This record gives C-alpha cells, structure tokens and sequence, in this order.
C-alpha cells in the first residue's frame, strides 16, 4: 500500500510493544521539566543549607540529562538492531538507503515528539507535586503555586530535540554501515580461562569486602593511605563484579547442574539455559546496572542515616538547647526570655584543656588515630560541674559514646591514664563508656570525649593551667527552657541576637543538617528512581530479545507434552533468577559499603537501610513481573 | 465464584487502592491540607466501597450464574433477561446461534422426509 | 487389547471414513499407504492432537476422546510415548538430562531415576554418550536418545511417525533392531508409520489405509525376513 | 462501542467520582481545608482516572466487540481467546453451543446415511 | 545457457545450469556453503570469477545498482520468514509492487494466480503473527515469486520448519517450479531437503568434484544416494 499507511501501522506496533519505553520517555520528560521549573521557581530560595538550592538543582538537572540521554541512546540502539531484519528486507525490496531512513525517521518522529508533548503536559501537572515533596523533605513552610514557565518549556524542548538529533545521526550511520548481507557453538564446556576468570571474580569481590571491614579499623593512618585504599576497593569491586558476570556466574551455574546430576525438572531447564550463556553476553551492561544501583542505594541510605540521626547529631554537637560564646550576649538573651514569661536555666560549666597520655590504655597500636595519643587536647570537666556519677581521687570517667569515636578510639575498661599539664603530671584511672555528653563540640573535638576528675584535683591545678592549650571560652553557657513547644518561640527570638552568626543553636544546627541532607536525599532519590525506571526498561528489552531467541526451545517443549501452565512456572523461576542475581549482588555491594561508613554519618543504620532495599526491591520487581507477562504471551503464540 | 469476581475486577480494585494511595500521599506531603481528616474519610470511603463492591457483585454476577444452564439437561431453563449492553450482546449472539440450531434441525427434518 | 477404534472418522478434508483398529500388548505393527492418503492423520487422531468428529477410540480401556484439556494432558504425559522423525532435542541440555526430561513431572527419587536410565541406556547402546551435548553427536545418536526418551517411563502405546525419516540405511537398521529388541524385552506395544517397507519389515502385522478405509491384515506368520520382505513389497506394489 | 462501555460501567465511574465530588463539598465547607490545593489534588486523580478508563476500555471491550462476529453472517471463523474468568464462562457456553450443534448435526447425518 | 558459473570468494567453480533446474549445494562447516551462495547471489562478495545470467556481463560498478537488477529480476527466500508483522499476507506479497506506481489492479490477479497455484488465498487477510510457521515460510516464497523472476536464491528454507512443513513446502516449490520455469539456487544443511531437487553438487573446500542427478530413482533412493557421497567427505 501507500508508504503513509505503513508508517501508521508501524507506529501502532511500536506503541503496543515498547510501551515501557514510551512510559520511561514520558517520565523522563516530565521529571526534567519539573526540575527545570523548580530551578527557576522563586520559592526555592526559601531553603537554607551549605549548598545553594538553585545550584544543587542545576547539577541534578545536568546529571538527569546524562542519565536519560545514555538510556535513550542505548534503547534506540537496540531498537534498530532488532529492526535490522526488516531493514535488510527493505533494501532487498528496491528502495534506496534514503527512503528507508525516511520511513524509520517518520515513525520515530511521530512517536518521540508525541511522547514529548505528553511529557510536557505531565511535567506541568507534577511540577507542584515535586515542589511540595522537596519542601516537606527539607521541612520548610511556604506556599507552592502551579505556574507554567516559558524558559522551562524552551529548555526541555532544546535538550530533547538535541537528543533526538543524536538519535537521527546514530540511526543514519547504522543504515549506511549495514549492507544488504545483514538479514541472514554457544553451548560448550568450561575452559581453563573461564576457570581463572570465575575464581578471580569471587576472590576480588571478597577481597574488596574484607578491606571495607577493616577500612577504618586503624590499619591506615594518613589520608593518602585512606584515599589509595578507597581507589583500590572501588577498583576491586568493579573488576570483581565484571568478572562475576563474565565467568563466575557460568561456573556457579555449572557446579549446581553437575551436583544435581542428570535429573533436572522443567524449572531447571529454562533457568539454566539462560544464565549459563546469556549473562556473559551482556556482562558490561549488567555490571554498569549493578554498580550504579549499588551506588544509588548506598548514597540514599547514607543520606537517610544522617537525616534520621540529624536531631540526635544536632543534640550531639551541643550540650543544651542553646550555646553561648560570651557572657554579655547571655545577659542580653536571658532578659529577653525573662520578659517572655518562659522559665529557663542557664548553666555555667568551666572546662579545662591540656595534654593527656591516653596511649597507656589505648588498645592495640596507638597509630590508628590521626594524631598523637600522648599529646592531644582533651576537655577536662570538674566533678561539681555536672550531676552524674561521683568520682573519687585517682579516678576518671569518659563521657560521650559517639559510635565513630569508639571505632577510631578503641577504649579499654581498665588501666592508668596520664595527664601531662604545664607542670608535674598526675596519674589517673578511667572506666569510660558513658552516654551523656557534658561538653559541646565547640571546645572539644567532634568525636573527642571529655574526662571527669574529682573537684579537689580541679581546684588544685587552677593556678597551674596550660596557657598553650585553651581556646577562648573556658566556662560554657547552656540554656534550656520548659516543655517542648517553647523551642520555636525561643529560636525565633534567638535569631535576632546572633547577627554575626558567632553563636550556635541546637535548632539551627538541626535545621541546617536537615536541609542539606534532605536536598541530597531528594536529588539522589529522584535520580535513583529515574535510573531504576531506565535500568528496568533496558533489562525488559534485553529479555524481550532473549525471549524471541528462545522460541524454538518453547516449541520443542510444547511438542514434548509440557502444557503452557507448566512452562509458566519455569518461566517465573527463570525470570526470578534473571532479575534477582543483579539485585542480590547489588544489595550485597550496598550493604558492605554502608556497613563500612555508617558511623561517619549517624548512629542508627539498620532501620533506614533495610527500608531502602525493601522500597527498592518492591519498585524493581515490577519490571520482572512485566517481563513474565511478555514471556507468557510469547509461549502462548509459540504453538 | 468470589475468587472469580475478584479476579474480574482486580484492575478496578487496584485502581481504587492506588487512588487512595495517591489520596493519602498528596495529603501527607501537602502541609496546607490536614492528614487526620483525610485518614478518617478514607477509612469511611473504604468501608463504603466494600459495601458497594458486595452490592455490585450480587446484582451483576446473577446473569453469569444463570449461564450455567448448559452443564446438564437444565437447557430447558431460560436465561434471565440481561440489562447491561455487554450481556445484551452476549444474549443476542446466543439467541442467534440458537436460531441457527433451530433452522438446521428443520432443514435436516426437511431433507429426511423429502428423501423418504 | 489396549487399543480399540469403533468406526473412527474425521470430517475434515474427508480423510477418515470409519476404520476398526485393535492391537494386542507387545505387538509391532505399522500403518502406511500413499502420500497424502491419511496415513499421517491416523497418528494425529489416535493420539489426542486434533481430536475427532466421528467415531470413538479406546486406550487401555480408558476413553481416548470426549474429555476436556485438563486430564487429557496427564494422559499423554503418562500413558503415551512419542518418537518424532525430527529429533526434537534441546541443545542446552545434554543426553542425560534430555532423556530424563519427561520423568521429572513424575517426581521420583534420583536413586531410581539413575537406575531406569542405566537399564534404558545399556539396552540402547548409548551409555557412552551420557554426557555429550546433541551438537557433538551424530544424527543416529540423536534419534536413539529420542527413542530412549519415549521409552524411559514405560508407557502403554508409543507412536513413531516415520522414526527413520532422516537416517541412513545402517542407522535405520540399527535403530529398528534396537526398537524391536526393546519391545520384546519390555512388552510395550509400539505403532509407527513408514514410507519404506524396510523399516516396517520388523513388524508383526501390517495394515494399509487410504481415503479412510481398511485393507487386509498382513500377519507375520513367524518366518524369516526374506518371506516378509517380499510379501510386503508385492502387496505395496499391487496397492 | 464507547457508549455501550460507558453505560455498563456507569455505576463504577460514579463510585470513583463520588468521593471526588464529596471532597469538593467538604472542602467548600471546612475552613481547615484549603479548596485550591484540594482542587489540584482532585485534578491529579481525575487525570489518572481518565487515563485508566481509556486503557481499560480497549482491554474490556476487545472480547465483546469481536463477539459480534458470531452474531452476524460472517460466523465462519473463530474469535479471540478469553483471558479473564467472566468472559471465559461466556466462551465456555459458546464453545458448548458449537459442540452440541456439531454433535447433533453429525448424529443426524449418520442416521440419514444409515437408511440409504 | 541461463546461469553459467565460470571459475567462481572461492577457488573457482565451473557449473552449468539450464532454465528451471532446481539445484542444491552440499558442503561442510569449513567448506563455506553460505559463502558460495553469497558469491553466487553475487551482490557484495565478488573478487574473482564471473557469473553470466543468460549471458549478461557482471561487475558493473556497485551493489546498489546490483540491487536494482535483482529487484526486478530476482526473488529471495529465507529461513527467518522475513514478513512484516504489521503487513497482511495479501499486502506482504504486494509489498514489492507497492513501491512502483502501478494501477493496483495488475497486482490483484497476480496475487490471485500466486494464491491459486501456490495457495495462500485461505489466509489472504490473516496476520502473519497468528499463523503457523509452515505458512509464513510459504508466504515468503510467494513474495519472492511476485517479482516474476527467472532465478530465485533460497538458503536453507527448512531451517526452522519441522518435517511436515519441510515436505509440504518443497513439494509446493517443486510443482511451482514446474508451473513456471525458474532456477531455484538453494543451499542445504540437512540431506532431507536436498532430495526434492534435481541436482546436487558437493563442495569439500569450494570445488566441483562430483554432481548427482536424479532420474528413474527418487526420494529415498536419492536420499541414500547422497548419504554415501556425504559420508565420503
Ligand atoms: C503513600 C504511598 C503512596 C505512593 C504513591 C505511588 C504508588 C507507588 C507507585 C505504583 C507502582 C505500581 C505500578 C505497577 C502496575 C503495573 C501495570 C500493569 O499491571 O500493567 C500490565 C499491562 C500489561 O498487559 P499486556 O498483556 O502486556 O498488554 C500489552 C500492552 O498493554 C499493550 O500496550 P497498550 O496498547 O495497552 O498501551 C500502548 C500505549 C498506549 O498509549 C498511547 O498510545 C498514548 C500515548 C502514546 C504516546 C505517543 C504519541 C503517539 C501519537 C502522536 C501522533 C501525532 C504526533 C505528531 C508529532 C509531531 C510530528 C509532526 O501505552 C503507553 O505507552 C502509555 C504509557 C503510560 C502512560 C502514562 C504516562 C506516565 C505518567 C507520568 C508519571 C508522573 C510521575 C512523576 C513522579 C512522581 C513522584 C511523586 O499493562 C498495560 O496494560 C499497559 C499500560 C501502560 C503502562 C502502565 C504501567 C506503567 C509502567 C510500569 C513502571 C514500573 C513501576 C515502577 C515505579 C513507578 C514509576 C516511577
Ligand atoms: C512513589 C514513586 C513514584 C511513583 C510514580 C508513579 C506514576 C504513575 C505510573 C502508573 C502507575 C499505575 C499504578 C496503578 C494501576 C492500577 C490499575 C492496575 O493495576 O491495572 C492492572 C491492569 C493489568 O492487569 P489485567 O487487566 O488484570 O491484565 C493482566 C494481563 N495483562 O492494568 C491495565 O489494564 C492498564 C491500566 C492501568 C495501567 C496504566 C495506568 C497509568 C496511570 C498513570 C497516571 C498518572 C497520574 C499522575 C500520578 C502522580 C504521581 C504519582
């Protein structure tokens, strides 16, 4: 018939088959349009963090384009590759190489631009939703409005038109480089080279995991050693994962088949007919999917770990609801709260800074930590200063668990601790392992705890105090107020006091941490969600091509006597392995990466991390179910 | 047959559940609107939907229950008059083939006596 | 008897017009005729492949028709064996797991499964190729392992639509000798269709069909191959 | 065909739109709930429902539209295989219709040939 | 002559084929049966040797111009059933004629005659995705013959066809060749499909050593006749 009718019919088949690609394209266009709208939205300036909101969104916008253009270019590459059969037939019909390209371009234009127009409308509808999501995540109260911005529409049109220009170049160069002769064993034993590759892949993966388990144990001392170790473990995991998909997966599949003997059920035929010979054909694609998914899960879990513990960490860095550097501002602030009929308590806790030899009780080598245990600045608090546990003469206590502290500083339960002041040193003894933190991190280090000494010794060395080791403050001012609802009124009144931002408030530190890590979680979570859609669609298309390659096997099985329902169970198990192996290794990479750095961010790691995989697995199994439905259709039409 | 009707309307069941999932998600994310009032109303709406689902099943599946007249010699029993357009087309096709069965029996009876 | 047909007739075409069929346990029989005369269609109707419009068929006393598609699947997978002319093997599976493909649904212990295979393989001369993929063995072995797959679960009636359809003269003789010996030592009745009298010479009864009619009952008579080979040749030429 | 599909599913689309209509009533009367944000929230669900309705139209009417072949005089071919239990029972009755008709015609033809 | 090969890339073969002579080439994995077909089909892989289709001189300049002689005077049959899914069976046969500005009525009875002799008329409007592989392969053969050519190239058409479909397709092709004389150059990997032809040439490394032609004997006699020849290799 006429060429136009053929183009329309081809579009209908493409829409029916690649419906996931259209949804992914619409989702990518809609999400990108919302992100650009958020970048130029004047209401986004209400967020306050270390990184500017506009700059962070723009960086995410560039990353979103890269993660989408790569998926779109790869998806179109395999679309033409699977269409090469009809490409050669058209060349055999008699049309020139330009008319066939025109037909392919016309069908692509009517589909790509149609989804782009729908995606723009979808992006306009969801622009308010993503803005409200960001505001809720970073905990800011403002008014979100639904508006259409001309610049956002122009930017997304230019970017996606340029992306399609790359598609047209790729499609044109594929037609020209393919001649007429284009429309016309895999099973073998395991070789010695496959033996070495398989063993090396597992060895490299476990070697990287073991290094992570001992990354912060104290083996490395300098920052350069830590950085070179990080490069080594990243390289080992990537190489190990690539070798795992190349030869290791074949050996594990070969081993179980040999162990099972020659008695294989229907489920063991389809499952073992793909992972032995098809996993290694696309090792690079699987490795990239696994690596990025593990990185996305790891980054998201770590950001959620900090977000979950942000309030605890804000309470960690402080000692009360407020911290004051000078007495004059405290006098100004106390009068402001006094006239506000709110009861408050101001505590004055002098602290002492000196050098203490803790290496005598430092378990193992004293080179694990960054510095000298013999000469290091430790906060000293008098016994009368706090109301915890009374300390007798010749005894000491260490306050502040700070889990990161324990790993770096592996404290013991008994020993002799040596304090080296400006004058004659005195020997003490400590137990440690406390919770309540008596000193804010403005004098002592972020993880360094504070030693408690009997007040008799503290009053004794008042005349002999090291002038070398003392920052500015000595006495510490902490202000707390009654109930909990008074936090907001105190915080809003405290804002006008620290005009130079020289003070430090618990609420302000929590809010800054909430906004900074919330923005990172928002960026990583949405980018990971986009990658999840693209990776699932790519794997769905790979299974689509593999399904057509396994059609003769299904025809033989049906002719043998196996029913369609019997093959459904085998397909479900096979698809579970195909969509589960990348997920299982991906989760293992994320779990061992989080377990090696969770203490650097927060204190609770189990609950936030488990939720991330559970959410990720649930949203990842949808593509596996869709692949099963396509497989059910294929085997139904097989015979 | 409960397991059959639920599979029939599993798409509509999921759509209503997804609508409520979106209904909760927007209310939770958006600070201007409350979430407690939406939660209470959703529970009331789900309870009303369950009652409506049972009422819809009883009225609609009655026609397909009577379609089991061909299991045995119950063929003499008449199919209940349909109301929905989908069932009306089904009944029209069944009636058309029934007349097809009637006319071929008459044609054979005509042929049998003509040959005599 | 284990097979009985009461005027089986297929309305499609008209290929079958009513033929009475019956065989005894442990019998080697062949049905043939002219090309396109319906010899192939008998195997598709005796087995439940396209059912039938007229007539009834009995297998081991059980009805072979007038059933739905649920219990019909169990019947073929339990009491019926198939020896296709095409190999119908799997390249991903070796000979060992290809032979024990249909025995998996029975879900028996591996101890007895490895014993049934040993008895079958030693009776077929295919033991040495227990772990060789189909692409690494000759066509004769591919047909032999196909026959072993049909005989692994010891069915009642096995259909062999031209088993020697792609085998040489030596391979056809070897397969027929193995099948005849296998039937004698297992007392499992097999029927087949053959385009050549050489393959059907190992039978005990030969009956020919065309346009759905039954002609003659060529009993073996218990003599050597020389008498039977000439008798089947002259009858086929006359027919 | 669209009119027939909408008439049948009139009760279901009314149930979906009843809760949306309910919100526009309480929001218009509840000071604690902003009407503007609810209107966008309702609009998002309406957009989803319209897309869902269009997707379900082709899926739920493909079998019944093809069933019109049996009714007319082009009934010399087959129809699409059923995929859901309710239309499977309709197909089962249709399949039982043809088998009984084929059995009756075959039996009558045999009797006619027997007396010759 | 009609198709005469003169030192036909391979080592140089001298074969003589007359009009409407069904032929098949038999070789091994290292012999290059597919490579011989590509050089015999003579589109891109051509370095030495000349193919004379009814005395026509070859090696003009390019495959694209070589593409337009075969468009009008060469059908093509393959094993993957190169049929468009969206296209109907009737339109698939008429697809090569849709490009040329025809009256759209000449293609009508030309399809009718093809669907009457070969036989596709029972599924004229049936989509290829809902029919058996035995009919898709048959339809592809009819699509090649719609170009009313004299030479048809067909590599291993019974590759994904069972025995019944292979036997059905070959006898349809054999009688179609008798109806309209046209040489059918084919390659084969299984000796079953190499018996219906009328001449088989065996290549061990790309040479013509012994050719077998049928006669009073046919089918099984011809099948075993080439089995011993293939067993020699
Ligand atoms: C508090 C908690 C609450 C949380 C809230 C959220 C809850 C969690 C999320 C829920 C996740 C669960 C979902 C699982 C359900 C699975 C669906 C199912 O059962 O389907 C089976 C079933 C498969 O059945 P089957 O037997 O295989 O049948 C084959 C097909 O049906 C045969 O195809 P077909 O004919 O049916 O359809 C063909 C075509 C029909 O469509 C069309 O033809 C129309 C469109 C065509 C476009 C092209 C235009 C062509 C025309 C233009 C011509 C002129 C233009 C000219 C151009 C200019 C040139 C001059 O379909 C499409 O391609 C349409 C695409 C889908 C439209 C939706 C658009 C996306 C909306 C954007 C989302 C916004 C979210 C942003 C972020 C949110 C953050 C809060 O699916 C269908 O029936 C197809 C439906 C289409 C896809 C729906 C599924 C979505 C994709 C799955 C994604 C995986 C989920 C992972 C996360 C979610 C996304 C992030
Ligand atoms: C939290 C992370 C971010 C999540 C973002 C999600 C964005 C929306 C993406 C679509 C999600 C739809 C999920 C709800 C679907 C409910 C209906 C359903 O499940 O129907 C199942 C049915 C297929 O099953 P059945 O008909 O039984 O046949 C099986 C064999 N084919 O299905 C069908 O027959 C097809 C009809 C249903 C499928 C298409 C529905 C598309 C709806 C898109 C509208 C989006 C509106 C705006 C969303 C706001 C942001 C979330």
């Amino acid at each position: 018939m006429n060429i136009n009718q053929l183009i329309l019919r081809n579009l209908k088949k493409n829409l029916r088959n690649y419906y996931l690609y259209v949804f992914a394209l619409i989702f990518s266009v809609a999400l990108y349009f919302a992100f650009v709208t958020l970048q130029y939205d004047p209401a986004i300036n209400e967020v306050k963090a270390s990184i500017k909101g506009a700059a962070a969104i723009k960086t995410a916008s560039i990353l979103l384009v890269a993660v989408v253009a790569i998926f779109i270019l790869y998806a179109n590459t395999i679309f033409i590759k699977r269409r090469s059969k009809e490409i050669g037939l058209f060349q055999l019909i008699g049309m020139t190489k330009h008319k066939i390209f025109r037909i392919l371009s016309a069908e692509n234009v009517m589909l790509y631009f149609g989804s782009l127009a729908i995606g723009v409308a979808a992006g306009f509808s969801i622009s308010k939703l993503v803005l409200m999501i960001l505001f809720k995540i970073v905990d800011v109260k403002a008014d979100a409005k639904l508006h259409f911005s001309e610049q956002a529409l122009v930017q997304t049109v230019i970017v996606f038109c340029g992306i399609y220009l790359l598609i047209m170049i790729m499609n044109y160069t594929f037609i020209k480089k393919q001649s007429i002769l284009s429309l016309f064993d895999k099973v073998k034993k395991i070789s010695f080279f496959q033996m070495l590759i398989g063993a090396l892949g597992i060895v490299l993966i476990l070697t990287g995991y073991y290094v992570s388990s001992e990354l912060f144990g104290g083996k490395f001392k300098t920052i350069n050693e830590l950085f070179v170790a990080m490069s080594f473990i990243l390289g080992s995991v990537i190489i190990g994962t690539f070798l795992f998909y190349k030869g290791s997966v074949t050996f594990i599949s070969n081993i179980i088949r040999k162990s099972k003997g020659g008695y294989l059920n229907i489920s063991e035929v389809l499952s073992l007919s793909s992972i032995m010979f098809r996993m290694k054909s696309n090792a690079l694609l699987l490795t990239i999917i696994t690596t990025v998914s593990a990185l996305a899960i790891g980054l998201l879990s770590l950001a959620y770990i900090s977000y979950y513990s942000s309030e605890k960490t804000a309470e960690q860095n402080v000692a009360a609801d407020f911290s004051f550097m000078n007495e004059k501002d405290a006098k100004l602030f106390e009068n402001k709260l006094r006239e506000s009929n709110i009861s408050f308590v101001k505590k004055a806790t002098p602290v002492l800074q000196a050098n203490v030899d803790i290496a005598n009780i430092m378990d193992g080598t004293p080179k694990e930590m960054q510095g000298d245990p013999g000469n290091m600045q430790l906060a000293v608090v008098s016994d009368k200063d706090v109301k915890g546990v009374d300390v007798a003469a010749g005894e000491a206590v260490f306050s502040g668990y700070t889990d990161l502290l324990q790993k770096i500083m592996v404290f013991k339960d008994s020993g002799v601790i040596k304090v080296k002041s400006k004058h004659e040193t005195q020997p003490l003894k400590y137990k440690g392992l406390r919770e309540e933190f008596l000193v804010s991190y403005t004098f002592t280090s972020g993880g360094m705890p504070a030693v408690i000494v009997d007040d008799s010794l503290f009053k004794q060395l008042d005349k002999d105090k090291d002038p070398r080791i003392q920052l500015a403050q000595s006495t510490f001012i902490g202000v707390n107020v009654k109930h909990d609802d008074q936090m907001e009124k105190a915080n809003e009144l405290f804002q006008q006091v620290n005009k130079k931002n020289e003070h430090l408030s618990r609420l302000d530190t929590s809010a800054a941490q909430k906004s900074l890590f919330g923005m990172v979680m928002f960026i990583v979570g949405f980018l990971g969600l986009t990658f999840l859609i693209t990776s699932g669609c790519i794997l769905y298309f790979k299974q689509m091509g593999e399904s057509e390659d396994e059609k003769p096997s299904y025809t033989i099985l049906r002719k043998l006597g196996f029913t369609q329902g019997d093959l459904i169970k085998g397909i479900r198990i096979k698809q579970m392995y195909n969509f589960g192996i990348p997920l299982v290794v991906g989760l293992f990479h994320s779990y061992f990466a989080v377990q090696s750095g969770w203490f650097l961010f927060g204190s609770e790691v189990w609950a936030p991390m488990i939720m991330v995989m559970v959410l990720y697995t649930a949203l990842y199994s949808i593509f596996g179910f869709l692949s099963v439905l396509y497989y059910k259709k294929v085997i139904k039409s097989s015979l | 047959m409960i397991k059959a009707f639920l599979i029939e309307r599993r798409s509509w069941i999921a759509a209503f559940l997804f609508q409520q999932a979106l209904m909760l998600f927007i209310a939770f994310v958006d600070p201007s609107i409350s979430f407690g009032n939406v939660l209470y109303m959703v529970y009331l709406c789900i309870l009303f939907f369950i009652i409506f689902l049972w009422f819809r099943y009883r009225k609609e599946t009655a026609f397909y229950k009577s379609l089991k007249t061909w299991e045995n010699n119950l063929d003499v029993t008449a199919i209940n008059e349909p109301e929905t357009p989908f069932e009306a087309m089904v009944e029209r096709s069944i009636a058309g083939q029934t007349e097809h069965l009637k006319q071929t029996a008459a044609r054979h009876r005509l042929a049998l006596e003509n040959e005599k | 008897v284990i097979l009985e047909a009461n005027k089986i007739r297929k309305s499609y075409g008209e290929v079958l017009k009513g033929i009475d069929i019956h065989i005894e346990k442990g019998e080697f029989v062949s049905i043939m005729g002219a090309s396109g005369s319906g010899k192939t269609t008998l195997l598709n109707v005796l087995s439940s492949i396209d059912q039938v419009s007229h007539g009834t068929i009995h297998i081991n006393g059980n009805d072979m028709t007038a059933m739905k598609e649920k219990q019909l699947a169990e019947f073929r997978k339990q009491h019926l064996g198939f020896i296709f002319q095409d190999y119908n093997l799997l390249d991903t599976l070796t000979v060992k797991e290809n032979i024990l493909l249909p025995l998996s649904i029975t879900k028996l212990s591996k101890k007895e499964a490895n014993r049934k295979f040993e008895e079958v393989a030693k009776e077929l001369g295919i033991y040495e190729l227990r772990d060789k993929y189909p692409n690494e063995i000759s066509g004769g072995q591919k047909q032999r392992t196909s026959a072993g797959r049909a005989f692994i679960h010891d069915p009642s009636i096995i259909f062999a639509d031209e088993p020697t359809g792609a085998l040489d003269s030596k391979s056809a003789s070897d397969l027929l000798n193995k099948l005849s010996q296998l039937n004698q030592k297992r007392n499992a009745t097999i029927i087949m269709v053959t385009h050549d009298p050489v393959a059907a010479s190992y039978c005990g009864r030969v009956i020919f069909i065309k346009d759905g009619q039954m002609y003659t009952q060529l009993n073996k008579g218990g003599q050597d191959r020389q008498t039977f080979f000439q008798d089947i040749m002259k009858t086929q030429g006359v027919l």
